């Protein structure tokens, strides 16, 4: 199937607290594979998957260097937005990074991603077409216009075209175990009696991977988008997700409710009743 | 500044079987800026050596974390997560409720 | 892998 891979830059200010932490995290899909923090006693990148460690310690080494050159320009990028937002060097700020790949069930390239918040807002991200630059006010105009200037669109294209889905492909290979298998939702429907009058259909999907999942109530065969309260898609901590999706339905009405479960894991959308 | 506040839930890795070891899950996400503090809290004292996930985010840059910790739930045992936030005047203590 | 370029 289809496939990504993920860089997350966190670079957090924090004034009187020392150098602005530089976090970054890789992931392919849901999984985290690889970690660096610059407030690790060593900070060097770090495997967080197994099939990530067969890599060579060149790797490593390149990769901790990427991630220390990184945690240096991502401290001088913090002070620049500083400058852009004409903000005080007292408080904390955060720029964020995601960039990355999303290659297809072939392994080409489906699509890039280089993008940048600034303090959890949109700052500049590439363009699909990997060549222009979206830039969310005029201080991430300053900064396209520098990226334009470095042609660090065409850059992180190459790299994005390149070696991100090259290492993707090899990722998934050596992680095909776990990367490219699909754990299905596990998933069943529990009755919580709220009242005399009402009970909660909670529909469970447990122990999926990945986390992207589609858990709808219907009454009906008519989706309870409304009526559903539908918690966020949760990390089990052995890779896999879980997610439920609840209505209250009136006492003697459970019948009438249907639980729907898309997973990739999933040969078909599985229906389910209390 | 634009802050947003973690939504919590705490939950188990497992179902919940009262002597079955188990994962005590306290997920927080949607928050913004990272600065989190998670506390895993048994009979709403502390656990120790309480693990988190690496710090990422998701599309919208909004943080999240998992705080887990190895647990055995029983009948009477009360776990909860307790969430400070600079968004959150106060701690957040979301219970665990096996049901969720 | 990453790309380092900043």
């Amino acid at each position: 199937g289809s496939h990504s891979m993920r860089y997350f830059y966190t670079a957090m200010s924090r004034p009187g607290r020392g150098e602005p932490r530089f976090i970054t995290v890789g992931y392919v899909d849901d999984t985290l594979f690889v970690r660096f923090d610059s407030d690790a006693t060593s900070p060097r990148k770090e495997p967080r998957a197994p099939w990530i460690e067969q890599e060579g310690p060149e790797y490593w080494d390149r990769e901790t260097q990427i991630s220390k050159t990184n945690t240096q320009c991502y401290r001088e990028n913090l002070r620049t937005a500083l400058r852009y937002y004409n903000q005080s060097e007292a408080g904390s700020h955060i720029i964020q990074r995601m960039y990355g790949c999303d290659v297809g069930p072939d392994g080409r390239l489906l699509r890039g991603y280089d993008q940048y918040a600034y303090d959890g807002k949109d700052y500049i991200a590439l363009n699909e077409d990997l060549s222009s630059w979206t830039a969310a006010d005029t201080a991430a105009q300053i900064t396209q216009r520098k990226w334009e200037a470095a042609r660090v669109a065409e850059q992180d294209r190459a790299y994005l075209e390149g070696l991100c889905v090259e290492s993707l492909r090899r990722y998934l290979e050596n992680g095909k175990e776990t990367l490219q298998r699909a754990d299905p939702p596990k998933t069943h429907v529990t009755h919580h009696p709220i009242s005399d009058h009402e009970v909660t259909l909670r529909c469970w999907a447990l122990g999926f991977y990945p986390a992207e999942i589609t858990l709808t109530w219907q009454r009906d065969g008519e989706d309870q988008t409304q009526d559903t309260e539908l918690v966020e898609t949760r990390p089990a901590g052995d890779r896999t997700f879980q997610k439920w999706a609840a209505v209250v339905v009136p006492s003697g009405e459970e019948q009438r409710y249907t639980c729907h479960v898309q997973h990739e894991g999933l040969p078909k959308p599985l229906t389910l009743r209390w | 500044m634009i802050q947003r506040t973690p939504k919590i839930q705490v939950y188990s890795r497992h179902p919940a079987e009262n002597g079955k070891s188990n994962f005590l899950n306290c997920y927080v996400s949607g928050f913004h800026p990272s600065d989190i503090e998670v506390d895993l809290l048994k009979n709403g004292e502390r656990i120790e050596k309480v693990e988190h996930s690496d710090l990422s985010f998701s599309k919208d840059w909004s943080f999240y974390l998992l705080y887990y910790t190895e647990f055995t739930p029983t009948e009477k045992d009360e776990y909860a997560c307790r969430v400070n936030h600079v968004t959150l005047s106060q701690p957040k203590i979301v219970k665990w409720d096996r049901d969720m | 892998e990453e790309f380092g370029r900043c």
